[PDB]
RNA sequence: GGUUGCACCGUCCGUCUUGAAACACGGGGCAGGGAGUUCGCGGCCGUGGCGAGGUUAAGGGGGUUAAGCCCCGUAGCCGCAGGGAAACCGACAUGCCCGCAGCCGGGCUUAUGCCCGGUGAGGGGCGGGGUGCGAAAGCGCCCGGAGUCACGGCCGCGAGA
RNA sequence: CGGCCGCCGAGACCCCGGCGCACGGACCGAUUGGUCCGUGAUCGGGUAGGCGGGCGUGCCGGUGGCGUAGAAGCCGGGCCG
């Protein structure tokens, strides 16, 4: 599969980065969070834990699917505007 | 949420429109009298009824009380007292004597009734007891006290 | 003991139910569906039932590598060549056919190969005609070897 | 590079067409009506729900499409209906392309037209 | 968790804890069920004429005569009553007074629904979806100094909000999202303005006499605040401006 | 979904968490707690917290697929997981048991399915 | 794409009907209009809150331009014990045994997975119990805490339905 | 009439590719739903009827768009389903 990040905005206040991503793949299955999170870490040179990957849907077979992810500076901040929710479904903890 | 007609539809078409044959959809005998009509006959309207013990059988017999020499009561159970003990704070508690608890059951006006266990000494005051409730108070190392 | 392949010619249509069932029972559902059966006396009731239905007869060895190497399969594209019939368990096809034809093994032991080949029409058509039974000359019922005939025709 | 199996498929659409599909018979009644509208036919007596021949085919599943080329306009690519030059962002110049809206102006179409060949992204119209 | 409280300079002093209501699970399903009731409460009846079809006498034109048995009127064959394929006819169900008009939703019920609503506003992923555009992003939701609840002037409360970086969102409210579509219009409810920020006071009466001129701008107290003006149309995430004596009157949340 | 399926979003994505668990770890146990949430309504665990006492012994893992509902003793020093209590439940608990705790943080207790026993 | 020639096949539509191309019934053609609706009550279903309780209705305070929502009223209904016509009486927060899921143990396949022993909520089967009939016995009904309210819809009945 | 041989001749049956359903596996979502892979010889006619998914119409609300450099509507053509 391949990856490319799409469009960006850029909260400074906060102190991430905040990207759209625009995935390809070919007859291939819909992507897990994990799949993404090692290829992005190698795009980003950042640790995997700080980068929290949300939201993703999937189209009608046509082979784009959207997602959005956040690159943090600090990873007391992937917890400050950011829930329960997404974290525990990314497993960073446990 | 379900459309009526989306599924009489226009669909099905069918006109019929979950009825059956066109003839059918008409006046009371598709029915088959009106309402409750044909339980009573003793000729066949609807005798067994859409009822699933069918029809019970007709003659209310037995007789009627007055409304008056209907006393209410309001029965409780010792379950019920003995579980709330720690809620029933309002009601007194006497260590010494009276159980560990006294409880005069008329906050709650009531009979007592015997069902479930006794975990502690309770002295109960109430209109009425069952001698199944006087046992287990007893046994629990509690009194029971008549009005 | 004797194997018999058995195949039905004759549709689902006209079938008593319990004789369709039967067919469904022998593993044969559909027309030019062809089975393997074993014959012991409990077996070879189920094919007496089936008779006036179906097709069946004793098949030689040769026939039988013909049937099993095209039509077999339980799954998947892949066919059942030497090599897949190999890691299957036995040496080889061969080995493996003659121990069918023996009846020491049986095609599910050795999974990954169905109880039932979609065979072919037979070219040149069925053998004498639905009608009647193989002595009257038809395809029905009992055959000879000369079922190597009707089931190559059928591949 | 884009796939050989969209094209596989793409082919099958072209070469298989489809029947018409509009309601029983229609010509024969100027009431049963104007060019489109298929309804089934709820009839008893239909030959054409009967299903002899000649009394044209009645819609059933088996005729579709294959979902990956379903919805795909004629030169291969997705229509994303675009009212605006806002629209036009986040659409994939190599796989989609934009139709402009019946109902958009030339004031606002020489300026989406202009974005949107400047994005890659084949429109249509002009001006 | 800590909001900082800030001065009416827009710059922060302080930081205070926050309430329990702004961490309950977030729950669009319970919100629509509430947002449905109160709407279907502020619909006022609608009918038709009861009389009609007995103004329109009608009689029977038999037969003999190679039509139909269905009744017209005497002298014109025209349209009549007791029909429904007729013209002028009755409309075979028409719309009576008895129509259904209240759907209920218990007060554990609607309570929940009201945490659950301002919980959303915390959350960036609501926000940015409900279409406010925030500036002053570690500030979901603002709280504000007392004094905030005080003016009631158009002109001061506006300066306030260019300060602290939430005029932008009015800006928003601005664009017209109430000329619709269809002939309906007519009747009314055309020409008008769009949703935009939710003030919450805890003084100054029930309403802020100057802060319902803004655009798209609601005013409330706590002891009035509905889910209606929490979270219109079952969109949750609707920024919020906060008063320091609100935000304590709601940490007490009772029903 | 069609017929059965919870409409509550925050029951659903318990559903989805435990259905990673169940192939991360290979444990067959967080499964069968999506099976029981999966049920209907009147079909989902109504417990009593004298029927919690009276089955199974002290400091082993109850989940319950449903609701913990209070009155009654308990003496076990069990520790509850579960998707609500009462306001009630939740002091029997957490006075006698290991601890009241939620049953999205049963992830952070009990990840991997050992010493557990599902109660309704 | 229009039209037409040619090949092949095709005796409308709808309805009645066992059988309709019909010498069964209906229709000139077209446009518009036109039919599963509302309340109460019951039986279901899905979903949601709360919890051995649960919900307010009627109402007036309050808020608002008005009004909804907010908080307040808890009358009453149902549930929490049943049986019996009534008099009137009043029960298992567990004694025994299987065993689904899962947990625990051994063996096994590369793995999933499998075979076998405990433990077994939920569930299943006894015992003992309440009460009615009863000299008695024997059954009838009931018994180891889940419901209430809310929302949509299916269906019954009364209503023009 | 009693044999026989070669052919012709279905939508059946075989065979490539595709489509839906059912079931398993995985992923995705804030609900419904969707996607990816695998298995199906033993899944795919259809009236009464039962169920399940989508479409369209009118108006309301939120949200987010369009219009005199041309809206709706009308008529013919193009494309998708």
């Amino acid at each position: 599969m391949e990856i490319r990040i799409k469009e960006i905005k850029e909260n400074k206040l906060i102190g991430r980065k905040e990207i759209y991503f625009e995935i390809y793949h070919p007859g291939e299955p819909t992507p897990s969070r994990k799949d993404v999170k090692g290829k992005l870490v190698a795009m980003l040179d950042l640790n995997p834990e700080t980068t929290v990957i949300q939201y993703i849907r999937s189209y009608f077979g046509s082979y784009i699917s959207k997602g959005y992810a956040k690159a943090y500076d600090s990873k007391e901040r992937m917890l400050y505007i950011e829930p329960e929710y997404i974290l525990i479904r990314d497993g960073l903890i446990e | 949420m379900i459309r009526r007609r989306k599924k009489v539809r226009k669909l099905r078409g069918s006109h019929t429109h979950g009825w059956g044959c066109k003839k059918k959809h008409r006046g009371g005998g598709s029915k088959g009298g009106r309402g409750m009509a044909g339980t009573g006959k003793r000729n066949k309207s609807k005798w067994t009824w859409t009822i699933k013990y069918a029809p019970d059988h007709l003659g209310k017999r037995g007789f009627s009380r007055p409304p008056e020499v209907q006393r209410e009561v309001r029965v409780v159970n010792l379950k019920f007292i003995d579980e709330h003990l720690d809620e029933l704070m309002q009601m007194g508690i006497a260590y010494e004597e009276g159980g560990k608890i006294i409880v005069d059951v008329t906050q709650f006006a009531d009979k007592v009734l015997g069902t479930g266990k006794l975990t502690r000494p309770l002295v109960i005051k109430a209109r009425a007891f069952s001698p199944k409730a006087e046992e287990k108070i007893k046994a629990a190392g509690g009194e029971a006290v008549l009005v | 003991m004797a194997k018999l392949a058995v195949i039905r010619i004759r549709g689902r249509v006209n079938v008593k139910r319990p004789v369709r069932d039967t067919l469904a029972m022998l593993r044969l559902h559909r027309v030019n569906h062809c089975v393997i059966v074993d014959d012991t006396p409990s077996y070879l009731g189920m094919l007496q039932k089936a008779k006036d239905y179906i097709t069946w007869g004793e098949i030689n060895a040769e026939t039988l590598a013909k049937l099993i190497r095209k039509r077999g399969r339980l799954i998947g594209n892949k066919p059942v060549t030497d090599e897949y019939v190999k890691e299957k368990l036995g040496m080889t096809i061969e080995e493996f056919a003659q121990k069918v034809v023996n009846g020491e093994m049986s095609l599910k032991d050795l999974p990954n190969l169905k109880p039932v080949f979609r065979l072919h029409p037979p070219r040149g058509g069925f053998r004498g005609s639905k009608k009647r039974s193989f002595k009257e000359g038809g395809a029905l019922g009992y055959r000879g070897e000369k079922i190597n005939e009707l089931i190559e025709r059928m591949l | 590079e884009k796939e050989f199996k969209r094209l596989l498929r793409v082919r099958a659409r072209l070469k298989r067409k489809k029947p018409r599909f509009l309601r029983q018979e229609w010509w024969r009644y100027p009431k049963f009506k104007n060019d489109p509208k298929w309804r089934r036919p709820k009839g008893i007596d239909s030959k054409m729900r009967l299903k002899l021949k000649g009394k044209p085919r009645s819609p059933s599943i088996g005729w579709s499409s294959p979902k990956l080329v379903r919805g795909l306009h004629p030169s291969g690519y997705e229509e994303v209906l675009v009212h605006n030059v806002k629209e036009l962002e986040a659409l994939d110049p190599k796989r989609q392309a934009a139709r402009i809206a019946h109902t958009v102006g030339k004031k606002k179409r020489i300026e989406i037209i202009k974005r949107a060949e400047e994005l890659g992204i084949k429109v249509l119209n002009p001006r | 968790m800590k909001v900082k409280v800030f001065d009416l300079n827009g710059q922060p002093v302080g930081e205070i804890e926050l309430p329990k209501v702004f961490f309950t699970p977030f729950r669009p399903d319970l919100i629509r069920r509430a947002v449905i009731a109160s709407w279907t409460h502020r619909i006022q009846p609608q009918g038709r004429d009861p009389m009609a079809g007995k103004r329109r006498v009608t009689e029977n034109i038999g037969k003999g005569h190679s039509m139909a048995r269905v009744e017209r009127l005497k002298t014109p064959p025209r349209y009549a009553a007791f029909v429904p394929f007729a013209r002028g006819g009755r409309r075979t169900h028409p719309p009576k007074v008895e129509k259904i008009i209240w759907e209920d939703i218990n007060k554990k019920e609607k309570r929940l629904a009201l945490m659950s609503a301002i919980a959303a506003t915390a959350n960036y992923d609501l926000v940015r979806a409900r279409g406010h555009i925030i500036d002053n992003v570690p500030q979901l939701p603002l709280i504000v100094v007392d004094d905030l609840q005080k003016v009631q002037k158009t002109r001061e409360t506006r300066e306030i909000f260019k300060k602290l970086g939430i005029w932008d969102d009015i800006v928003r409210a601005k664009e017209k999202s109430g000329v619709r579509a269809g002939k309906g219009k007519m009747r009314g409810r055309r020409y008008k303005k769009a949703k935009g920020p939710l003030i919450v006071v805890g003084k100054n009466e029930g309403i802020v006499l100057g802060a319902r001129n803004h655009p798209g701008v609601d005013v409330v107290v706590v002891d009035n605040l509905g889910v209606e003006h929490l979270a219109p149309g079952t969109h949750p995430g609707r920024l919020t401006v906060w008063t320091v004596s609100a935000i304590e009157r709601l940490r007490e949340l009772y029903g | 979904m069609k017929r059965t399926g919870p409409t509550d979003p925050n029951l659903r994505r318990l559903i989805r968490y435990l259905r990673k668990k169940s192939n991360e770890y290979g444990v067959k146990i967080w499964k069968d707690v999506a099976w029981r949430l999966e049920r209907p309504r009147r079909q989902r665990a109504e417990v009593n917290v004298s029927k919690i006492n009276r089955y199974a012994n002290d400091g082993e893992m109850i989940v319950v697929p449903g609701s913990v509902l209070g009155a009654g003793k308990l003496e076990k020093k069990v520790i509850v997981a579960a998707w609500k209590f009462s306001e009630t439940a939740r002091r029997k608990i957490i006075e006698a048991g290991g601890e009241a705790i939620t049953i999205e943080e049963l992830i952070e207790r009990n990840p991997t399915g050992s010493g557990v026993r599902i109660m309704e």
